[PDB]
């Protein structure tokens, strides 16, 4: 049962590898900038 | 001896493939451009290449090939072919699932993976046709490295080693002849694959039948050895997705670098992944077998050779093209990458990261050893439990690297990250009382380095006369690439020789 959504996770992270890493760049983008002087 | 001719001949195999690999987009950009047609086809071929990592490269293959080698040697071969063809079936039901979800869900997938081919209304209608065609690829080349493990279980590795190259045989053929005869002709490099699929798996059907193992793929989910195969398949899924992580991570600090640094780590991962590839991947594929084989007939005195063997061996064709790839990390980017779009800047800084690189390219090979260790012993746990540890500490190293270093920070923390990774798995085998050293390995180390001195002193030795790289065309540059580190390696291996190693101290049997 638990087994499924192992597969899927793991699934998503191959299939999307790319668009998950770039839609959390500009995410977390305006956080990060903001922790330069800090 | 055979040992050593096996994997002299799945890392030939593997050579042959890649440098058939690098003929094969060399002609298909002459042949159809660089247009948005050629690089929707790398999108729609690349996409079941990460499944393959899943159902037959990096999660079905070490939770099935330890479960094979005991099956074979306790139950005997009559259980191991209705295991084997209950496993393939239940395989078979995975990969017809998804396929059968890529197949009216092609377009949902385009704009998952790549948001970049939505907004572009004919690519996103190419690439959809490209994916649909190409998507049985995954389940074709699931049951040809299935197919390709359980030879290997029987001792066969140069058939499966041929199967990667032979595809490309079958995709340069189709480029090349079956080019006017789709409109566009882009689909005939979509039905390609998908025929090098089938190419792939109809090849070992004969060296198949010498063994009796071949089995119609039967359904029984209540049968204990697929429900097995499943539950050691859980961690195994667990441990790819941690690295699937740290990959993400680490694109996501690449992105926050500096503009253009992706393309210097594409690069320099082109060139690490080109050796350990040839090397630690080969290496995997030849081991974890034997090493089940023994571990499930209680030879333990025989599995602590084998990780014996396969360490040092790993330490001996290792540590002299780690250390030639940061001496000739110059040379190899103006000879390989500096050529129109690429200045001496940018090939500065692919040397720089491909030296950081190197310097884990020990720690890339030594795990594709140490890691089938623990998969022999169908505890595949640990692994995953080392996975999450290296996972973490990566990130604190990656944030501490990016200050100084930037894009050289990532790639050295990547190499360390595999390093630690590796001692890690030896600490971890040691304090459970399981690999025992043969002695003689201090001995081991001291001639090998110094051997290492004779790469060195050589090979800087042969640059300084070697006038600039950047002196004539393509056939010029590469072809005094080889010719020096020919003459380099011919020297090393007769430091070997002069050393008292010889070919004999390596050959294993079984």
């Amino acid at each position: 049962m638990k087994y499924i959504i192992n597969l899927a996770f793991c699934v998503l992270l191959l299939v999307a590898g790319d668009s998950i890493a770039y839609r959390v760049s500009q995410y977390l983008a305006p956080l990060v900038d903001t922790f330069t002087k800090h | 001896a055979n040992l050593l001719k096996s994997l002299a001949a799945v890392s030939s195999m593997t050579m042959f493939s890649r440098v058939l690999g690098f003929a094969r987009d060399a002609i298909v950009a002459r042949i159809f451009g660089a247009g948005m047609a050629t690089d929707a086809f790398f999108v729609a071929f690349k996409l079941p290449n990460l499944l393959r990592r899943i159902f037959a490269e990096g999660a079905f293959s070490q939770a099935f090939v330890p479960i094979l080698a005991e099956y074979k040697s306790k139950q005997g071969e009559d259980a191991t072919r209705v295991f084997v063809s209950y496993v393939s079936g239940l395989l078979t039901l995975a990969l017809a699932v998804v396929t059968v979800a890529g197949m009216l869900a092609a377009p949902w997938v385009i704009m998952v993976t790549a948001p970049g081919f939505a907004d572009t209304a004919d690519k996103f209608a190419l690439t959809s046709q490209l994916l649909k065609i190409t998507f049985p690829y995954i389940l074709l080349i699931s049951l040809a490295s299935l197919v390709g493990a359980i030879l290997n279980t029987w001792n066969r590795f140069s058939i499966p080693a041929f199967a990667p190259t032979l595809l490309n045989i079958s995709m340069i053929g189709f480029a090349l002849f079956a080019a006017p005869y789709f409109n566009p002709p882009v689909l005939a490099l979509a039905w390609a694959v998908t025929v090098g699929g089938v190419l792939q798996l109809v090849y070992q059907l004969p060296h198949l039948k010498k063994i009796g193992m071949l089995v119609l793929p039967r359904i029984n989910f209540h049968d204990a050895g697929a429900m097995r195969v499943v539950k050691q398949m859980g961690p195994a899924i667990l441990g790819v997705s941690v690295s699937q992580i740290s990959l993400i991570i680490n694109t996501i600090f690449a992105s926050f670098l500096a503009s253009g640094s992706v393309s210097w780590m594409y690069y320099a991962d082109r060139l690490m992944e080109f050796p350990s590839g040839v090397l630690g991947v080969a290496l995997g594929t030849i081991l974890l077998p034997s090493l089940s084989k023994s571990f499930a007939s209680g030879n333990h005195d025989e599995y602590n050779r084998l990780m014996d063997w396969g360490l040092r061996l790993c330490f001996l064709l290792a540590l002299p093209s780690a250390v030639a790839l940061g001496i000739l990390s110059g040379p190899l980017t103006v000879s390989l990458f500096q050529y129109g779009k690429f200045t001496a800047f940018d090939a500065l800084m692919t040397q720089r990261a491909l030296i950081a690189y190197s310097v884990g390219l020990i720690g890339l090979i030594v795990v594709k050893v140490l890691a089938p260790g623990f998969y022999s012993r169908q505890d595949i746990k640990t692994p995953v439990k080392i996975a999450i540890v290296t996972l973490i500490l990566t990130q604190l190293m990656n944030l501490a690297f990016i200050g100084p270093l930037k894009h050289a920070g990532l790639s050295l923390s990547i190499g360390l990250a595999a390093c630690l990774n590796a001692s890690l798995l030896y600490w971890q085998l040691r304090k459970q009382k399981i690999f025992t050293p043969q002695p003689g390995w201090m001995a081991f180390l001291l001639r090998l380095v110094v051997a290492v001195l004779v790469m060195s002193g050589v090979l800087l030795g042969m640059l300084h006369i070697m006038p600039e790289w950047s002196l004539g065309t393509m056939p010029w540059r590469l072809l005094r690439l080889m010719a020096v580190v020919l003459a380099g390696i011919a020297a090393y291996f007769a430091a070997l020789a002069v050393l008292g190693f010889k070919v004999k101290e390596f050959a294993r049997r079984t």
